[PDB]
């Protein structure tokens, strides 16, 4: 208008999803009004801000369009050449003219502003509000559940309409092992007309999926303990997604009461694509000889996913007809506290430009050769309970119950050849506070063995990158004890030469071929170029930062970055194994829990540098209460272990930790 | 800041102060002569692709200018300019020229 | 069992063990006992002299048969109720009729006419004499006393720990331990695990689903034993705690912490009104172990845990929050700053030094089951005696930071002139017009007076702080000087 | 079977030949300098 007014405009950056390159370091900045100002530069592969800038500009409400806030996203890092990976540079005009003079959660696309159908590079979480001398708008709505929608839940000033998405089909073959969860009023019903009552009350299952802003249901079934469906349901949503995780989350029919969730579980998009692409041009490193981080076989690729078993949390198992206070844990809130089920599915992916909704029925040959990648293997699984101390309010004698899975739990069975449990015993006051378990000279132990898959071939590598950052990371521990030394900078080098003898000599550990198992697919075969090509990544990293020197702080990035890299190099979306769950009780009530991956305590002959940390060592373990965020004033106990897993074949191999 | 150690033994004398100052609290206003001599290799501002420099001076609350006394597209312009201003410390000290 | 023979031949095994040593490495500890009192829900309050109970129900003494153990003294010649609780003004907590079960479960800090039950604690303060814990190993070398028997009209129900005329039968239990075969080692554990869930072959009265893998027990209980412990001298040295949060409504604390250990737990010296207290104090912790290979546990230490807490009228409530600390073999350990956290909410620092000193002489400890010890020899090397020097003492068993460990002091002087303050913006346009010149470090202060208008005059008509305190020469030692 | 620089790994032909006259280039190769 003709009225120029002090508008003050609110911008805030609070997070990136699904951007370009590795450990990336952008900083966003703008300055104003004669002002020279700097911003906090935020690290990471998925980087967070969550800052709030804002400018007063006196322009009317016509005028202020023509002035923007100038928000770049600039990677900024010492060890490799910085990057733009995107700025926006839309009018503030339109957004003050439409109603409440704000938009909420809402991303801005990363990418040149003037480039047309550059396709997205990432995208960054905003909130932005226009507030005139008449107006106002503190009040912002960030709430992640809605802004999943790739549609209209951005602001789109490069590609303002070239947006380009993907159909993913979801191949939902079957589920095993559910939890009862049918309304067990039909246990009392049914003994009206004669039946006997029992325990096995089944559920209406089907396959439900929700994603992006879209739900999708196909068939249902009912009264079913082991369903089979063999259905393709494909929803679609953004190639470079605004989501960086899936969200799993099937609710079960129920023909006696209303429809409920058995368990949740997520998958991480980062895991199983690369829509940034799969090469970084960041060589860390004296050698460069592709002119990026290393030589690429894929160089980015679809999001995908091979048959494979997911394993779903939630409640616990116990079958009862009351409402579930715990409910939540199957709602995708947090994590679960016991194992609910086993489901197996496969993702296809296509490449559109536009999004459909489409449901088809699986061929025969989409069921047995997913049939024949079924296998199972014996694993053996042993711990050992050294103390606990610590303990609080303990009104009678305590037991603890762990299990693997659905394997171990003591109210799933009438025999099995171990214990998942130990004899009950008072605690012990410590003449302050807290009481003991009084376990003298006596530790007990657990040994469980459960059945599954044999995935061998990819958890030597899981080990094989962890070894190698944990050996990295000793290497921090000990420049900076001798920082605190008062140490030269040529006594930082030795120590840097004397890390890069050992880094060099982990780059010697060989990768396992993944190729050579039969359910190997496609996916696999990007695994394990990925994995070659990140090997000779750290090979070429190592050396080189041997025949340089250089002051701390440029040695405590290169192995934070290559640090990150090498965790984030061991991470496997394909995670078949159920974890082990540990409840203390007291009489048979459950306290407290702690959640554990046995990866860890892993072994494998392949090799020590094969296996997890832990592996045969003393560990420090807390457990929480239920809903637990913190240990607040009093944490429920302090526990010694120590762990050891590994295949029946590894028990010769067990001794050496025993 | 001044800050040692002294020895355990109470036989010791205390130390003097180590600094002193004239009580010049309040407000001691200073005359500011500032000597504006040339300026060189000054960049456009805008898109004439020129540049008109003079100096604005913000003296505490007040604001000093001389915005119309400036030589039109000079590259290395000569000024010779004095300002007599007045300034009362401390609560004008601080001047951004 | 398959892969496995017999450890030694059957043993008793009570069902529970009360036989303890709570003095193991202890020179103080709070005892407490619970006073019950009942009513019919209709009629008052009624006492009975055999109504004292344990925390888990169970019949206990009343608190006036209680004698001092051997190496203690009493610091409390009488038991004073316990108003340090969540109990009411007369140091009860009350709870409603209890049901057959016996096992009363809500307890509150008030009187209701519905309550008809009602709990007391009584506390009594024990310290050790400053001299041997001989006493401890005299009376504790049995890991469990008693024939096991407990008495019963029939076998099988109505069991009692005391013998009555009518018990014409008696129960006890029984245990076996198995150990694993050298030809395959601990490793055997495995040739059980999911081998013994097919063998099971009941042809007599032994009837079971879980037969010959266990017996009475479901499922078969493992343990490591050891017959033997690493044992370790510690010392723990508590010099001052800087920046504490307050607790109290009135801005202030009286800290005292509470060193949490496996089996152990002691107290320190409490100190007033201060959030940045000095204890320069020692706590001393005898006969300290851990079990398993030598080789491999004195490169595995277990975590130290400090609980501070803020003393109060109705006891330290206001838990301050858990500091984590790690001691060293070195004979005179290094002060350090560590960090007091609560609910993953950090309060403060601490500045102390630990010791964990390697004692060649393990701990001695028996194997159950009917075996001779694998651990038939004792290493007599010196107990305590070639530990470094002990302690200097500013109360009677009360010990202070050694000054070995303490930094040399100096007597320091900070001399500040306060010109003037800058930058102080607006804030409100008034509260900022007449700031004060405050120093406070390590509880210490400096006051000086304070001008109603340094807008117009930014500068102060007094400009003299001064400080004059006792510091560390120690860089390590001495905390930032705080202003 | 010529193929283009496609982003996100993709390799995919952007066109081909198919030439029945490849008698009509036949030479002599070594009539030149060879």
């Amino acid at each position: 208008s003709d009225k120029p007014q002090d508008f003050q405009i609110r911008v805030q950056v609070i997070e990136g999803r699904q951007l370009p390159g590795v450990n990336i370091k952008p900083v966003v900045k703008v300055t104003a009004a004669g002002q020279t100002k700097r911003t906090r530069i935020h690290k990471g592969n998925s980087p967070l801000f969550n800052e709030t800038l804002f400018f007063n500009l006196f322009d009317s409400p016509g005028e202020l369009f023509d002035e923007p806030i100038f928000i770049t996203v600039v990677d900024s890092r010492s060890l490799r050449t910085d990057a733009l990976l995107g700025e926006f540079r839309m009018d503030v005009g339109t957004i003050y003219r439409e109603p409440r003079h704000a938009y909420l959660r809402k991303w801005l696309l990363l990418s040149d502003p003037d480039d047309f159908s550059a396709g997205a590079r990432g995208y960054l979480k905003t909130s932005l509000c226009v507030l005139g001398p008449g107006d106002e708008a503190p009040l912002e709505r960030k709430d992640p559940s809605e802004d999943k929608e790739d549609i209209e839940s951005n602001l789109l000033r490069p590609t303002g309409v070239a947006l380009r998405g993907a159909h993913f089909c979801l191949k939902v073959f079957r589920a095993e092992d559910l939890p009862q969860m049918d309304d067990a009023v039909m246990d009392n019903v049914k003994q009206i007309f004669g039946f006997e009552s029992n325990k096995k009350n089944l559920v209406d299952p089907f396959v439900e999926v929700s994603f992006a802003g879209k739900m999708l249901c196909s068939k249902i079934l009912e009264k079913t303990a082991n369903p089979q469906w063999n259905q393709n349901i494909t929803l679609p949503a953004m190639f470079p997604s605004m989501c960086e995780k899936m969200r799993i989350r099937i609710i079960d029919w129920d023909r006696l009461t209303h429809n409920d969730i058995v368990a949740t579980t997520y998958l991480s998009m980062s895991k199983i694509s690369a829509p940034g692409g799969e090469i970084e041009e960041e060589p860390a490193g004296a050698v460069k000889p592709s002119k990026a981080s290393d030589l690429d076989d894929y160089l980015g690729f679809l999001p995908t996913f091979g048959p494979c078993y997911i394993n779903l949390y939630g409640s616990p198992r116990e079958f009862t007809g009351f409402p579930d206070p715990y409910t939540e844990l199957n709602t995708g809130k947090g994590e679960g506290v016991a194992y609910r089920g086993r489901l197996l599915l496969s993702l296809e992916t296509k490449l559109v430009e536009h999004s459909e909704q489409k449901v088809e029925d699986l061929p025969a040959d989409d069921i047995l050769r997913v049939e024949k990648y079924l296998r199972r293997r014996k694993y053996s699984l042993f711990a050992a309970f050294y103390s606990a101390t610590m303990l609080q309010d303990v009104d009678d004698a305590i037991q603890f119950e762990v299990s693997i899975g659905n394997y171990g739990n003591k109210f799933d069975m009438t025999c099995l050849p171990l214990a998942s449990t130990t004899q009950y015993s008072r605690a012990v006051f410590d003449g302050c506070h807290y009481y003991y378990l009084p376990w003298g000279n006596v530790k007990p132990v657990v040994v469980l063995s459960s059945y599954w898959e044999d995935i061998s071939h990819r958890i030597e590598t899981q080990n094989q990158l962890l070894g190698i950052a944990d050996r990295l990371e000793a290497g921090l521990e000990q420049v900076h004890l001798a920082l605190k030394a008062q140490c030269s900078t040529e006594d930082v080098d030795s120590l840097v030469a004397q890390l890069t003898d050992e880094l060099i000599a982990g780059c010697s550990q060989p990768l396992g071929d993944i190729h050579e198992t039969p359910s190997a697919t496609h996916l696999d075969q990007y695994l394990y170029q990925l994995r070659t090509h990140h090997l000779s990544q750290i090979t070429e990293a190592a050396l080189a930062l041997k025949l340089g020197h250089s002051e701390l702080p440029a040695a405590l990035e290169q192995a934070e970055d290559w640090l990150l890299r090498l965790r984030a190099l061991a991470e496997e979306p394909q995670n078949s194994l159920p974890d082990i769950v540990i409840w203390m009780l007291q009489g048979d009530k459950r306290v407290a829990y702690q959640r554990v991956p046995a990866h860890q305590v892993l072994f494998s002959r392949r090799g020590a540098n094969y296996c997890g940390k832990n592996c045969g060592k003393l560990q420090t373990i807390f457990l929480k209460y239920p809903m637990e965020k913190v240990p607040g004033a009093r944490m429920p106990v302090q526990i010694r272990v120590k762990l050891w897993f590994g295949l029946s074949v590894d028990e010769k191999e067990f001794n050496q930790f025993a | 800041f001044k800050i040692y150690p002294l020895p355990e033994d109470p036989a010791i004398p205390m130390p003097p102060r180590q600094f002193h100052q004239l009580a010049a609290q309040g407000p001691q206003e200073c005359l500011v002569r500032i000597y504006i001599v040339r300026a060189f290799g000054l960049q456009p501002k805008d898109p004439n692709g020129k540049c008109d420099p003079y100096i604005k001076i913000s003296i505490g609350k007040k604001s000093v200018s001389d915005q119309d006394n400036y030589i039109p597209c000079t590259l290395e312009p000569v000024f010779g300019k004095m300002f007599e201003l007045t300034c009362t410390l401390p609560l004008e000290k601080d001047l951004k020229i | 069992s398959a892969g496995w023979t017999w450890a030694g031949d059957w043993f008793v095994c009570p069902e529970k063990t009360l036989l303890h040593d709570m003095d193991a490495g202890h020179l103080s500890f709070v005892e407490e006992v619970f006073e019950n009192q009942t009513r019919l829900p209709g009629g008052q309050w009624i006492y009975m002299s055999d109504n004292y109970t344990d925390v888990n129900g169970e019949k206990v003494l009343p608190k006036d048969d209680i004698e001092c153990p051997l190496g203690w003294k009493w610091e409390d010649e009488e038991w004073s109720t316990d108003l340090n609780r969540a109990v009411d003004e007369q140091g009860w907590e009350y709870s409603i009729t209890i049901p057959p079960e016996r096992k009363p479960k809500h307890w509150v800090p008030a009187e209701k006419m519905y309550y008809t039950h009602r709990r007391r604690r009584w506390v009594r303060l024990r310290r050790r004499d400053l001299s041997q814990m001989e006493a401890l190993k005299r009376h504790r070398q049995a890991e469990a006393e008693g024939e096991g028997w407990e008495y019963a009209s029939l076998f099988g129900w109505k069991f009692h720990l005391e013998y009555r005329k009518t018990d014409a039968f008696r129960r006890r239990r029984w245990r076996r331990r198995m150990e694993p075969l050298e030809k395959t080692g601990p490793a055997a554990v495995f040739a059980l695990e999911g081998a013994l869930g097919g063998v099971m072959d009941d042809k007599s009265e032994d009837s079971m689903s879980v037969s010959t893998l266990s017996f009475g027990v479901n499922r078969p209980t493992i343990s490591c034993i050891f017959d033997y412990g690493n044992r370790y001298h510690l010392r723990c040295y508590m010099y001052q705690a800087r920046d504490l949060a307050a607790m109290d409504k009135d801005s202030f604390s009286d800290p005292y912490a509470i060193v949490s250990f496996l089996h152990q737990s002691q107290k320190t010296v409490v100190v007033k009104n201060t959030l940045n207290p000095t204890w320069d104090q020692t706590l001393i912790f005898y006969e300290i172990e851990i079990f398993g290979e030598p080789a491999t546990v004195a490169e595995q230490p277990p975590s130290i845990v400090v609980e501070l807490y803020d003393h109060d009228t109705y006891g330290a409530d206001e838990f301050m929050g858990r500091c984590i600390c790690q001691p060293s073999l070195e004979r005179m350990p290094r002060l350090a700053w560590f960090p007091l956290t609560r609910g993953s909410q950090p309060s403060g620092e601490l500045l102390a030094s630990f010791e964990l000193i390697q004692r060649e002489k393990p701990a001695i400890h028996h194997i159950p089951g009917f075996e001779v010890q694998e651990t038939s020899r004792i290493l007599d090397e010196s107990e305590d005696t070639d530990l470094p020097y002990p302690p200097p003492q500013r109360e009677a068993n009360i010990y202070m930071v050694p000054q070995n460990i303490k930094p040399a002091l100096q007597r320091t002087a900070i001399e500040i002139l306060a010109w003037g303050l800058r930058n102080m913006k607006s804030y409100q346009l008034a509260n900022i017009s007449s700031p004060s010149l405050v120093v406070e470090c390590g509880g210490q202060t400096v006051q000086s007076c304070v001008i109603r208008n340094l807008r117009k005059n930014p500068n102060f008509d007094i400009c003299t702080l001064f400080m004059e305190v006792m510091l560390p020469r120690e860089e390590l030692y001495c905390p930032p000087i705080t202003v | 079977k010529v193929i283009d620089n496609r982003q996100f790994g993709r390799r995919p032909v952007v066109g081909q030949c198919t030439i029945r006259s490849l008698e009509s280039f036949l030479c002599d190769p070594y009539s030149a300098e060879s």
